[PDB]
């Protein structure tokens, strides 16, 4: 085999669940603004996340919005609000948006896609879930909550001072932006030691991961870390109906990144339930199917599958939202 | 309380750093976001805030795990001794057993 | 004679009958308020959460001799109501055991964890009742309920000596040996039997000639299947300790504790200030009662072979009372007026 | 040192300090249990604004449910009574259902009216966290929401303690929007029967809730009596017990048979299937009921002293029902085979 | 090494192995039984090493390691964690008379017995000198725990008769 550095991804999801650039997983659950990642050697971009509490519970946390700053355009650019909308320097704008090197576009599966020159790709959909793909060019110049994008996962708790702490709370508190926000104490492990009623259901529900239905992907990504996250989410958040299926989809997407496919949607499970006139179909390769693409047929068509809502192969998307 | 200094906001595009951006020693290197200038007060640009009041930049203690450390103090971590200067830890490396 | 609780779910009457009866509320071990005579004493053995032999089992004993209670629970004794006849009231902490003398004939021995023994002399002949039989020398009739009826199985017999009438008496266990927890593996069951077959391996071969280890083996099989032990082996060593104690009473002292089989130590309370004066050892059975400035005269201790850790100070400088350090005999009470320690 | 919080009347609540209000929910709210090291919890289930069932939770393995009509379960089973267990002795009392845990420390009752009562211990001072409010002498800061903030609206405070469990999901609770002839509430302010409880407690909130109930009066005399038992019990537990009330206008709190409702009845409740051990009844006065004096209680009801049946191998036999053994035989006397 | 070993296949289920969770009466003591890694003595270790993996190990090999009269299958994990702490110059003491007790007084010259020469010590510097290698060595533990002999400087310990 021939070694070669390949693109890295920082992931934020769940109540408070992180995957650093290398492979490290953890949970922080702190309530303030934080710096997720920065160029740190050339100062080309910056990402800041705002955090709040949900589900009127001690251990339930969320992320409201993400703000990106690109010194290239000299201004504090788009802020990703809790809804699907975006605001450019305090003014709401309508997608898609084109500029010298920025492209913000609404995707098929009701999300947003922010892209800059040949790298720094961001996926964000409303309800606190962020994916950041970074090109290999930034291979060793990055400091933040995602950690340096090096090959070692053993030094992702590196504080700005220069030393690495053994505890997660101290590492997290080092990346605040306001002096008023308090520094949290010991991180609580089991959230439904406080809600004993929701114990049997959580354990019996977050067990499909270690079942034959996913056995194909059991040797593509180890489903140990995705099980405790499921248990934590079901135990903690206020609404277990959608929290359960907000976590399984994460594992399915992780598997899809390695090429493995799975259905994992059957009656009695959170089926997409697409509106009428559209199709829940699997891979459809969306580059056409929105007749904005019909107007511009020679811009680009290079995209993988998204198993989103689609239409029978005789229709294009209507502007108002129809597909007839 | 002197020698405290105040500042106003011209309110042209709200880029001035108001009271919302208090550059504490622990926050000096970190970028500061400005939702909008707010008429307030801040210590001189060459002076940075501390726990009680703003103090010389070169004296804010370096921070290891949840505790104070005055400048020039050294701490041994398993295999090497390291000392914090300019609030930043400096020390050699020795890959040991 | 002697009535004792082998393990923590079985009982042995005065006349030598072994039976099984797991309960969870107050009962009566032995009294005399049943005969055509005025009763004197009464002993209750109310246990807490011991309907199953799980490790959480705890037991409590209350004694009503004349007008007082003793509340043997957890640490030590209580005197919640002083008795007007303290003339023959003694408490002794010997080895690992505690000895109580309550009268000319009545005596009690406690392990401090789960075993209680009651000793009566010939005076109380055919004058008692309860879960320890009537002490008449006949085994057949020592199973009568509180309503003058001879029952058949122990489970029904035991319910009749219940104190509070709102206990939801235990119904019965229909299955045979190897309780539910066993006979579902025959892999945990096949280790328990061999694990405590040591009752006949090398050291108890001399005991076996004098006392047959048949009931004790069965006790070991019980309350080990149904006792999920995690980091605390006390649920097991107790049965072997009881068998060794029974052997000791026949002049057949034995030693069975190794460095990898129910180990024990008593050097922690060894004068940590200096410690080099190692005044504590672990002895075979450390003869029971030794005089000090507490009772400077021999007592009537009906064990005389109490196992545990012992102090063996030279002929002079006898052991003290409170600080557990041998001192010269000066530190005795100035006078015994009012029965006070008086230093 | 022992507090007492109770759910009584219809959609009413009283705290450990005295601050009391009204509420109607649907989501099995948390009643008691510290929110630092829980170690147990008491959950009171509701249904359609009513009070149905009560339950406890030890750790995350043991459930018990008690229900209001005297039916007990194990979570998936149907156990009998009294059913002693790993602690938590379910029992019966002067006519109410009792659940007592002494290793942990608490006592819960359910009477015929379905009025829940819970008594805690002292070691939970300044540490209880449930719906009954924090347990400290200060009585004005007892609206701690689960977030730790303080509010004033009872519904907002109470909605933050709802608990959901899988199949059972619950919504936000909203006050009922329904508004409205004798005023017997001033009975607490006029007669000397309650005059001695005046210097320990303030009857005004009781009068307020009495008029609140009077607004409804879907009945003749039900307007006030439920509001009266609570005051009597409250000032009884305070240190002095009212004697011989209920003789003027009360509505006869109900129990199945005997109906001998009265204060200061010994919990021992001597029966004939007993060893007649004395001096071991050191329990305070507890209100309840019984059947007169010439009768001794049996498992179902109480019968005259001359008809206590004999027991053999769990079977019951009437007097003069001599059984036959292979070798001998004899007769049933008053629970004494001879 | 050898190609005839019956390769271990897999364990499909999640934490709480088949031995756990089949009663959930057990699995309720084990978690509390060996939560002692953060009870009263290990708050100081926790600031240096995070005891998640050691708790995970304790939960494992505790359901599936059935114990009858031999509690050694459990004390070993705590001993390992204490050793790791001790490596970071943070000696701790955790053994009691009711929790994994250890005694080394059996080998105390039964001939007389009074000459109590042995003790039990936690750090107890590791490598000493006797008539075996009376020179300094390189022992990278330097206070191995165990039972130790600490008789006065003069009259050093022997080799065979101890
Ligand atoms: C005391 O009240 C409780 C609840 O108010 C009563 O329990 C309820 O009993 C009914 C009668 O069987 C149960 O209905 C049955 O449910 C099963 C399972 O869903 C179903 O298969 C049967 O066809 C029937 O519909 C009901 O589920 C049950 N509710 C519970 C346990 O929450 C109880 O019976 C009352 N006590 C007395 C003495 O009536
Ligand atoms: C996209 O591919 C071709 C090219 O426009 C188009 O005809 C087809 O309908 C589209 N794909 C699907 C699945 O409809
Ligand atoms: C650390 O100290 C050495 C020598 O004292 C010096 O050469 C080096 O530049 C220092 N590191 C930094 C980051 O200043
Ligand atoms: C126990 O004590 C007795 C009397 O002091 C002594 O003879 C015996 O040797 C002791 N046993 C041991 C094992 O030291
Ligand atoms: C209760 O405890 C908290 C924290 O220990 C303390 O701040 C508060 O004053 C206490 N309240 C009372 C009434 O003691
Ligand atoms: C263990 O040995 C060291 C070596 O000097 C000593 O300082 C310490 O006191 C000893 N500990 C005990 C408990 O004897
Ligand atoms: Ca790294
Ligand atoms: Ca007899
Ligand atoms: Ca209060």
């Amino acid at each position: 085999c021939s070694n070669e550095e390949c693109p890295g991804e920082c992931l934020v999801t769940g109540q408070s669940h992180f995957k650093s650039f290398d492979n490290r997983y953890f949970t922080f659950s702190g309530i303030c603004q934080y710096l997720l990642a920065r160029d740190c050697q050339d100062h080309s971009f910056s990402i800041v996340i705002e955090t709040v509490q949900c589900a009127d519970d001690r251990d339930a946390v969320c992320t409201r919005s993400v703000t990106v700053r690109l010194p290239g355009l000299h201004n504090s650019l788009v802020k990703l609000k809790h809804g699907a909308g975006v605001a450019m320097d305090g003014q709401d704008v309508q997608l898609p948006l084109l500029k010298g090197d920025l492209r913000i576009q609404h995707t098929v599966t009701a999300s947003v896609r922010l892209s800059y020159g040949e790298d720094l790709q961001m996926d964000w959909d409303g309800r606190g879930r962020l994916l950041v793909k970074l090109s290999p060019v930034y291979a060793g110049k990055t400091c933040g909550l995602c950690g340096n994008y090096n090959g070692n996962q053993g030094d992702d708790f590196l504080t700005p001072s220069g030393l690495a702490e053994p505890r997660v709370e101290d590492f997290g508190n080092a990346w605040k932006l306001h002096g008023d926000c308090q520094d949290l104490q010991k991180q609580h492990s089991d959230p439904c030691a406080l809600n004993p009623r929701m114990t049997r259901f959580s354990e019996e529900a977050c067990a499909v991961l270690t079942s034959p239905t996913f056995e194909a992907c059991h040797r593509a990504v180890s489903p140990l870390p995705y099980l405790r996250n499921c248990r934590y989410d079901v135990c903690s958040c206020s609404d277990g109906r959608e929290c359960l299926c907000g976590a399984l989809a994460s594992y399915a997407a992780a598997c899809a990144g390695r090429g493995v496919r799975v259905a994992w949607r059957e009656p009695g499970r959170c089926e997409l339930n697409c509106p009428k006139g559209q199709v829940y179909l699997q891979c459809g390769t969306p580059c056409n199917l929105t007749c904005r693409s019909l107007s511009y047929p020679d811009e680009e068509c290079n995209e993988a599958c998204l198993e989103g809502c689609f239409c029978p192969p005789g229709l294009y998307m209507d502007e108002r939202g129809d597909c007839v | 309380r002197p020698p405290m200094v105040k500042l106003v906001c011209p309110a042209d595009n709200l880029r001035a750093e108001g009271l919302e951006c208090t550059k504490t020693c622990q926050n000096y290197d970190l970028e500061c976001m400005s939702m909008g200038c707010v008429s307030g007060c801040l210590c001189p640009p060459g002076m940075v805030r501390h726990e009680n009041r703003c103090v010389a930049l070169e004296r804010c203690p370096c921070f290891h795990q949840g505790k104070e450390y005055a400048p020039g103090e050294t701490v041994k971590i398993g295999c090497n001794t390291c000392v914090c200067r300019d609030r930043k830890w400096n020390c050699t490396d020795h890959v040991c057993d | 004679a002697t009535c004792s609780t082998i393990g923590m779910a079985h009982y042995l009457t005065f006349d030598g009958l072994k039976y099984l009866f797991p309960g969870e509320c107050q009962y009566v071990l032995v009294q005399d308020y049943c005969g055509s005579n005025p009763g004197t004493f009464r002993i209750l053995v109310g246990n807490k959460g011991c309907s199953h032999p799980s490790v959480k089992c705890k037991k409590r004993v209350t004694i009503l001799v004349e007008g007082g209670e003793i509340e043997l629970f957890d640490g030590e004794v209580n005197v919640k109501r002083p008795m007007k006849d303290e003339t023959h009231f003694e408490v002794v902490e010997s080895g690992r055991y505690i000895i109580l003398l309550l009268g000319k004939a009545l005596s009690v021995v406690w392990d401090r964890h789960l075993s209680i023994s009651v000793v009566l002399k010939q005076t109380y002949q055919e004058k008692v009742c309860g879960l320890c039989g009537n002490f008449d020398g006949i085994q057949n009739n020592d199973l009568t309920s509180s309503n003058l009826q001879v029952e058949e199985d122990p489970v029904d017999f035991g319910n009749s000596w219940k104190v509070s009438s709102q206990c939801a008496d235990t119904r019965k266990v229909p299955l045979d040996s190897s309780p539910a927890t066993c006979h579902n593996n025959i892999m945990k069951q096949t280790m328990v039997d061999s694990s405590c077959r040591i009752l006949t391996s090398d050291v108890f071969q001399d005991c076996n000639k004098l006392v047959d280890p048949e009931p004790y083996l069965d006790v070991c099989i019980y309350d080990t299947c149904s006792c999920e032990s995690i980091g605390d082996c006390a649920c097991f060593c107790d049965t072997i300790a009881a068998y060794a104690h029974v052997c000791a009473q026949h002049g057949k002292v034995v030693t069975w504790r190794t460095a990898t089989l129910c180990p024990q130590s008593c050097e922690e309370r060894n004068l940590r200030e200096n410690g080099y004066e190692c005044e504590w050892r672990y002895n075979s059975c450390a003869p029971a009662c030794q005089v000090t400035c507490q009772h400077p005269e021999p007592l009537a201790c009906p064990v005389q072979c109490v196992e545990g850790c012992h102090a063996h100070c030279p002929p002079g400088k006898i052991l003290d009372e409170l600080l557990q350090t041998c001192v010269d005999p000066e530190d005795c009470p100035v006078c015994e007026v009012a029965g006070r320690r008086f230093a | 040192s022992t507090a007492r919080c109770s759910l009584f009347g219809s959609d009413f609540v009283n705290t450990f300090d005295g601050s009391m209000y009204s509420f109607a929910g649907y989501c099995s709210y948390l009643l008691a249990g510290g929110c630092q090291k829980r170690s147990f919890s008491i959950i009171g289930d509701f249904q359609n604004g009513k009070r149905v069932s009560l339950s406890v939770y030890l750790g995350e393995f043991f459930d018990i449910h008690l229900f209001v009509n005297g039916t007990v379960t194990q979570g998936d089973q149907r156990v009998s009574m009294p059913y002693a267990s790993k602690g938590l002795y379910l029992e019966t009392e002067a006519g109410y259902y009792k659940l007592s845990g002494e290793a942990y420390g608490f006592v819960a009752r359910i009477d015929g009216s379905g009025n829940f009562q819970v008594l805690l211990s002292d070691r939970y001072f300044n540490k209880t966290c449930g719906l009954c409010g924090n347990f400290n002498i200060f009585a004005e800061d007892d609206f701690m929401t689960q977030e730790g903030t303080l509010t004033s609206d009872p519904y907002d405070f109470a909605n933050s303690w709802a608990l959901s469990s899988g199949e059972q999901w619950c919504e936000r609770a909203s006050p009922p929007s329904s508004s409205c002839l004798w005023e017997q509430c001033q009975l607490l302010k006029s007669t000397s029967v309650f005059a001695r409880c005046h210097p320990l407690v303030d009857p005004e909130p009781f009068v307020a809730l009495c008029e609140k109930t009077l607004c409804e009066c879907a009945g003749g005399l039900e307007c006030a009596c439920p509001a009266l038992l609570e005051y009597a019990r409250t000032c009884a537990q305070e240190g002095m017990v009212l004697y011989g009330w209920t003789d003027h206008s009360a509505c006869s709190p109900v129990c199945p048979a005997g109906m001998e409702y009265r204060q200061c009845v010994s919990p021992c409740a001597r029966t004939c299937q007993s060893l007649h051990i004395n001096e071991m009844c050191q329990e305070r006065c507890v209100d309840g009921c019984s059947c007169p004096e010439g009768q001794l209680l049996d498992e179902g009801l109480c019968v005259e002293s001359t008809e206590c049946p004999c027991v053999h191998s769990g079977k019951r036999y009437p007097p003069g029902t001599s059984l036959s053994r292979d070798c001998n035989t004899c007769i049933c006397r008053n629970s004494q085979w001879i």
